[PDB]
């Protein structure tokens, strides 16, 4: 999938069991996914970065298609939740898929450090968030059964970074000619 | 200590402010 | 200004205020992203949060501390000769001046579209001595603005600097540094281009097509001497006084050659740093 | 304007489509005054870290469904913090917020009643004086019924919807804070509800004071694949949670 | 006058004896304020019922004993309420009180030394860069050493008094917040004391940042039947508590 | 001020009044230091003091003056090689930053559990003439901020230092040396720690778990030279502008490793600076 | 002769003062 | 900083100014 496109897209099925699960991704705005990123590949050119954060989601879904998704933020402390319940305890949102099309989720600033360090870090560790099914994908007649969900992130007036340094994410194992 | 541009030209000056 | 300034303290982020719940009607968490903008929904939104007041400058996150820092765009090198001194294009470097010879800082400004600002050159001359005494090796570093006699050879006619720039650093003198005015014919320097040269079908298409500002001829004066040498007088660069427009993605293909967007590997097939997942299921 | 949002804890619900919302006995949730109150201690008011956004476990919503109930100070046993304090107290107060989910398509067709009740004391199924079982009464995020099978030994209750379980036609039920789930307009039915008993604070495990009953009215009707499975989701928040009378700790069951 | 009389929560302690009081760094433990705060979420701040009068494990003073330490933020992981919202919750913060009760008659004649002290890095009693383990400095009411025996390929501590456990001769210890309690004046000791670190709301699981020693300095000595039995009881008050970053719950150990 | 500050009489101490005698009930000499608390008793309360004005100043008592003072805690080294020039790991050096690698310094602080402060980093290269003539032997010492390529052998792509600090010294020009903000996430430098990485009962815990602050990365810029040599770059630090919060019991046993405070020696018995006295009775 | 500060950053600057 | 003619004579000065 990575060299293509779709890498970017994440299809909303079936779902045969119910309260099932989507997707997770860690909040360390410097790991892949997030990572290369507009925010990610900048974030590595600076050594610390603070404040809360914004997970926007569309539904490239139909019109006639129906679901709700619940999100959710489970802060620094334990290991990304096996299970929704588990997970619906801390930070989340639940997400009416409707004539609207795109919940923003955001990311309070939980920390002990007033400040995070970009660099992988176990002590700085921001997190998880992860994405299940509050119900499901319900699509009347003749409309297809699956359907994608497009994410994104963009910072919030809390955001910050410091400490200029050089970055990670690209490695100049050249030369360069001419 | 500053804005002693203790040359001529404007294009040697410390960097620029920040407004 | 001073303390602001001086404390660093200029730019300064909001707090994050108080809040309550909200069983209400409008839904900011909602926003149709297709509109193409960015949504501004906050802590205080989606959150009952509680009264935080910052203290967090975004003084480092500006185009001038972004950008305004040195670094290596070029080193000149010199082995030179003694056998035979002068000969055509010899013991004389000839560079033509460009912020992508070296990823970097290439990068870094690749970053915007267009871009503007005076320049400060700074030249670290280190002297690898190969014989059993260096003597004093004196330098002179030219600056060849377009179209100009460019040194053939080492003591062409062109190194009196009759009305040219020529710096000179003698061994144990410090590190020769001296600024520039923003050098073109045009408003800002083009950091991208999407012309040509021409309707030829052979016409050059880039950043170069426009971006053409001479070049930096490096000499050893003094004259021949007995025990060699081999000089690295490198070229780091600061952008001071600043501006950027139109912001553009970064860079993830390790490049090749410059003036052009080209990331084709020699076979190897393209790599980016994107890393690969066995399921999304887990992070 | 249908859409709706709401914000309880570090949690918060949205819905593009709705049916009001409805107070429960136009009386909003609050805390406990030294008017009307009788015990003698401070409470404990775990605020946000307590009085948040929990959703139980999902169910299906079938045409042989025949209707699901769950009772709220129980609904939460083990929703962390909430279900701790109530444990570890013996007083035990606090209002509701009713966030029921249930969409399909708008080639669906179906009708939910959803329904608040207080002290709903429910009827045994058998012949007798013999009440209901607490363990059969004390359900949890998974409630009773759909249309389960069971022990007949067990002091249990009734199973049987058009009574009301209480043996009171439903439909008078109408009478209890409620609002419905037509598939073709709603999508979710929101309840909030104040603290309901003639006791300033009871005991969050002898007693139930809210008893919350969904029940297919019209029969869910698609033409689609029974591939397609159309749940019922149930999210609830603890409002203005108010504990008391401090010490060991009681025991699951 | 000595007599001293501290209520807490529903608890309450007396002394009809005591050596003053102590307040650590002359500074009494209050609530985060919104200027060092960071976090950003409304904390929870359970009173009475969380910072309350807790008492552990009590221990025997011997002839023979060697001295005895319970860490903090850890000696109440299973005291209620507090020790569950340490659990739900990324970030606590808290300040403490320690009552040491420790009597005997007038006819015995032992000192105690009673500290407190911020981040006590304990060394490794084995040669090396090995670090004490986890699930060491992680006793619990009960505390560490007495005089104990034990595994020596766990990553085990300097059981070692004399030079502090981290290494500074046992009596610059008088440097952290201290007092005794010679058995001929004194019946307690005393420590209240604030939240110090350099973080306004640490991680209450990886963070210990009070760590609480009491060192048999005289050696206990009556002339009475070893049926007497002189135990030495610690009784604590989280003062202040707040907390946040509320989810799951992580996993006893 | 300045009279004050220029003659140092900033923090007097108090003088000595005079006394007379006391044949009275209340006895200042009595106190129960079981309270914890500390004894005030004072010449004048227990004699027939005289008076005395004094004239000392607790000046130099202050933790400016007590920790303000440059100290070794880091000597780079480089056994240049001329064979294999680049190869990895090779010919360029990389120090992770700590104060404790250092006994004497380390010790001093160690007297208080947090401190603050911004810090100046003065180098002191010494270039030691294995060979017949040592040349021109330029330098960079770069700084690597945490998370950030550092330098796999000598000419990497990090030696650009684009965004990056690098501080170059020539041999003659003198000893180089700069000044840093205090670089914590935290409020304060955590002298010692009372934490881990985590559950993980293989996880970390001490004065590491927090402070990981980048590394030095030392580079001899220069090229291939004849005659060989050797370079030990010596890293004083000096403690300006700081502040430090609840002192500590200094420490009696030689340590071993950093950021830790393990003491057992190898096999030796665990030594101290203590004295034996024959008998209590003579000193 | 004082208070010029010669830089810019405060981080850079003599030992403090005392009061 | 201008016109601190360190030295005494005039033909010992900088470019001369435009006018
Ligand atoms: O000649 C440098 C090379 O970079 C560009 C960006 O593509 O921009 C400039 O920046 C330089 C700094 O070293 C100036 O010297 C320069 O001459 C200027 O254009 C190019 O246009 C140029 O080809
Ligand atoms: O990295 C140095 C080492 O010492 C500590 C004290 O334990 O504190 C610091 O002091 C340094 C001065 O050289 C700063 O460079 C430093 O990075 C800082 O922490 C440690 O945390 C650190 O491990």
């Amino acid at each position: 999938n990575v060299g293509n496109v779709s890498m970017y897209t994440v299809q909303l099925g079936n779902q045969t069991g119910m309260a099932q699960k989507v997707f997770s991704i860690k909040v360390d705005i410097t790991s892949t996914p997030l990572a290369t990123t507009l925010i990610g590949e900048i974030a590595s050119y600076y050594t610390h970065w603070t404040g809360s954060l914004r997970f926007s989601f569309m539904f490239c879904g139909t019109a006639n298609t129906t679901l709700k998704l619940l999100l959710a933020y489970t802060p620094p402390g334990i290991d990304e939740p096996t299970t929704r319940k588990d997970a619906m305890l801390g930070t989340h949102v639940v997400w009416d898929v409707g004539l609207q099309s795109t919940i923003s989720l955001v990311v309070p600033w939980v920390s002990a450090s007033h400040f995070r360090l970009t660099a992988d870090n176990k002590y700085s560790m921001a997190g998880y968030i992860t994405c299940w099914y509050q119900t499901n994908l319900v699509v009347p007649p003749s409309t297809p059964q699956t359907a994608d969900m497009l994410c994104f992130v963009s910072a919030c007036k809390d955001f910050c970074l410091r400490m200029a340094r050089d970055t990670d994410l690209h490695i100049q194992s050249g030369p360069i000619e001419q | 200590y500053f804005n002693i541009n203790y040359f001529k030209d404007a294009a040697s000056s410390g960097a620029s402010r920040l407004d | 200004n001073y303390i602001d300034e001086v404390l660093n303290e200029v730019l300064v982020v909001p707090n994050i205020k108080e809040s309550h719940h909200t069983t209400s009607n409008s839904a900011p968490l909602l926003d149709a992203a297709e509109t193409g903008h960015t949504s501004n929904v906050q802590p205080e939104d989606a959150i009952e949060t509680r009264y935080v007041i910052t203290s967090q400058t975004r003084d480092e996150m500006s185009i001038e501390s972004f950008l305004g820092r040195s670094g290596c765009v070029h080193i000149s090198r010199i082995k030179v000769d003694y056998t035979d001194y002068n000969g055509q294009d010899i013991n004389f470097t000839k560079w033509k001046i460009t912020l992508q010879e070296m990823a970097q800082i290439r990068r870094k400004f690749e970053l915007f579209t267009y871009v503007r600002f005076d320049s400060e050159i700074t030249l670290v001359p280190c002297i690898a001595g190969r014989g059993d005494d260096i003597g004093h090796i004196v330098m002179q570093y030219m600056y060849v603005p377009p179209g100009a006699p460019i040194p053939s050879k080492r003591n062409d006619f062109s190194w009196q600097s009759g009305t040219n720039m020529s710096i000179f650093w003698q061994h144990g003198q410090p590190f020769p540094r001296f600024s520039i005015p923003f050098l073109s014919i045009a408003s800002a320097y083009y950091m991208f281009y999407d012309g040509y040269d021409g309707d030829n079908t052979s016409s050059k298409y880039g950043s170069v097509v426009t971006n053409d500002m001479g070049t930096i001829c490096s000499r050893i004066v003094t004259e021949k001497q007995k025990l060699s040498v081999v000089i690295t007088t490198h070229i780091y660069h600061k952008a001071k006084h600043t501006k950027a427009w139109c912001p553009r993605p970064p860079r993830a293909v390790p490049y090749t050659h410059s003036h052009v967007t080209n990331y084709m590997p020699e076979t190897g097939d393209v790599t980016t740093a994107i890393v690969r997942r066995n399921t999304i299921t887990t992070a | 304007d249908r859409i709706m949002q709401i914000t309880r804890g570090d949690s918060t619900i949205s819905s593009d489509d709705v049916a009001n919302a409805v107070v429960g006995y136009g009386v909003w949730p609050h805390y406990l005054t030294p008017q009307d109150a009788t015990a003698i201690n401070k409470p404990t008011q775990p605020d946000t870290s307590s009085n948040r956004f929990y959703t139980l476990e999902s169910k299906h919503w079938n045409g042989s469904s025949k209707g699901w109930w769950w009772k709220l100070p129980d609904a939460l046993k083990d929703m962390g913090i909430f279900g701790e304090n109530m444990y570890y107290h013996f007083l035990g107060r606090s209002g509701y917020t009713v966030h029921v989910q249930c969409n399909a398509s708008k080639f669906h067709q179906g009708t939910l009643l959803v329904a608040m009740i207080p002290e709903h004391q429910l009827a045994s199924a058998k012949h007798g004086s013999v009440t209901a079982g607490y363990k059969l009464t004390h359900p949890g995020e998974a409630g009773r019924d759909v249309s389960q099978e069971r022990d007949a030994s067990l002091r249990q209750p009734s199973d049987d919807s058009w009574l009301n379980f209480d043996g009171t036609l439903l439909g008078n039920l109408l009478i209890f804070p409620h609002q419905f789930i037509n598939l073709r307009s709603n999508n979710s039915a929101t309840l909030i509800v104040p603290y309901v008993n003639a006791v300033p604070m009871d005991s969050m495990l002898r007693h139930n004071n809210w008893c919350l009953v969904i029940i297919p009215i019209s029969p869910l009707r698609s033409e689609t694949t029974s591939s397609n499975i159309v749940p019922i989701t149930v999210s609830i928040s603890p409002m203005c949670a108010e504990f008391s009378g401090a010490r060991a700790k009681n025991i699951k069951q």
